[PDB]
C-alpha cells in the first residue's frame, strides 16, 4: 500500500462512453396541397401522376368539375424520428492518466 | 454460521458497504460492494405500430433465464394512448387513435431501468 | 499538505462533458385526399389561390 | 392526372410540374432528456486510506 491513495486502477471512478435513450414521441408533419404553383405549358406532353389544378377560367359551355374552393384544411400525422444520440468522446487523450494529489498531512 | 466460523452474506439492497466479523479480540473487515444487478431486459419489439382498439401483445425477456422473485412494474408513458400490465407480457391495449406511448418495463425486483417500446398509431 | 484531497480549482483530474449527435431522420407525411371538406359548387365564385379539389 | 386523353373536353388546366414548391413544416425533436447512469449502491466504493 501507500501513504496516499486514489481510484485510478481499481475503484469507482468517473468518465465513460455516454449512452442514453429517448422516449418514443410523435412528430407531426403537414403536407400542404397548395403553393405548388404551375409549371410548363398546355399539352403538348404531360408527365403521368401530375396533380391537376385549375386556371380560374370561366367555362363558356362546359362545367369545370375539377376546380373547387377549399373549405377545411387537411391535417396529417408524420412518421417517427430519431431515436437517441451516438457515442461521444469523454476526457482528453493528452490528459489521460493524469495524476491526482492525495498525500495526507 | 453454526460454528460462527462462516458468515452468509445477503446483498438485499444496492451500494458499497463493509461487513465485519470475528468480534472476539481482533475484528477483521471485508468490503461487500452491492453493485446494481443491471440485468438488462429486452422487449420483444421496440418500433411497434399499434392500431385503434387492437393492441399488439409484447414481452419483456430478461438477460438471464429467470430471476429470484422477478417481477415487472410495467409503466406506460401517455397512458391515454395505451396501457400495459403484467411482468413478462405487456398487452399494450390502445385507447386513443393517434399518439406515441413509450411503453417501458420496470423490474420491481431489480434495476428499475429497462428497455422501452414506442407504440405508434399510424 | 492536507489529509483530505480534492481537485476543483486546479488539479489533474478526469471526466468531462460528453458531446454526441443523433443520426439524421426524415419526417414522412401522407397527403390524404379525404377530410378536406367541400363548400358550394362549380364557380360561381371561388377563393383565389385555393387548393384544387 | 392519369395522362388520360380528353374525349371531348380540353384539359388545359392540368400540366406537369417542373419547379419545386417550398413547404413549411412544424417543429420536431430537439434533444434527449435526463437518463440514469451507473448504480448508486455500488458506485463511489470506499477505498482504504491506511498508510504503508
Amino acid at each position: 500500500a501507500g501513504g496516499t491513495g486514489g481510484r485510478v486502477f481499481n475503484t469507482i471512478r468517473t468518465e465513460n462512453v455516454p449512452l442514453m435513450t429517448v422516449n418514443g414521441s410523435s412528430f407531426s408533419l403537414s403536407s400542404n396541397t397548395h403553393s405548388h404553383n404551375m409549371v410548363f405549358g398546355r399539352g403538348d406532353a404531360s408527365g403521368h401522376n401530375s396533380s391537376p389544378n385549375w386556371y380560374s377560367p370561366g367555362g363558356g359551355y362546359s362545367q369545370r368539375t375539377d376546380n373547387d374552393t377549399h373549405t377545411h384544411t387537411i391535417s396529417g400525422s408524420v412518421s417517427l424520428g430519431r431515436d437517441d444520440i451516438s457515442r461521444q468522446p469523454i476526457n482528453t487523450l493528452p490528459p489521460f492518466r493524469a495524476a491526482h494529489i492525495w498525500r495526507r498531512i | 454460521n453454526a460454528n460462527s466460523l462462516t458468515a452468509v452474506i445477503t446483498a438485499n439492497g444496492e451500494g458499497n458497504v463493509t461487513i465485519t466479523a470475528d468480534n472476539g479480540t481482533k475484528t477483521a473487515s471485508c468490503e461487500i460492494v452491492s453493485i446494481p444487478q443491471i440485468d438488462s431486459i429486452s422487449l420483444s419489439q421496440s418500433d411497434v405500430t399499434v392500431s385503434r382498439g387492437s393492441q399488439y401483445i409484447l414481452t419483456a425477456t430478461l438477460s438471464p433465464a429467470n430471476a429470484p422473485n422477478q417481477n415487472i412494474t410495467w409503466t406506460s408513458s401517455n397512458p391515454n394512448i395505451a396501457t400495459v400490465s403484467g411482468t413478462s407480457t405487456q398487452g399494450t391495449i390502445n385507447a386513443l387513435l393517434a399518439g406515441f406511448t413509450e411503453i417501458t418495463a420496470t423490474t420491481e425486483e431489480g434495476n428499475r431501468v429497462a428497455v422501452c417500446t414506442v407504440r405508434v398509431d399510424l
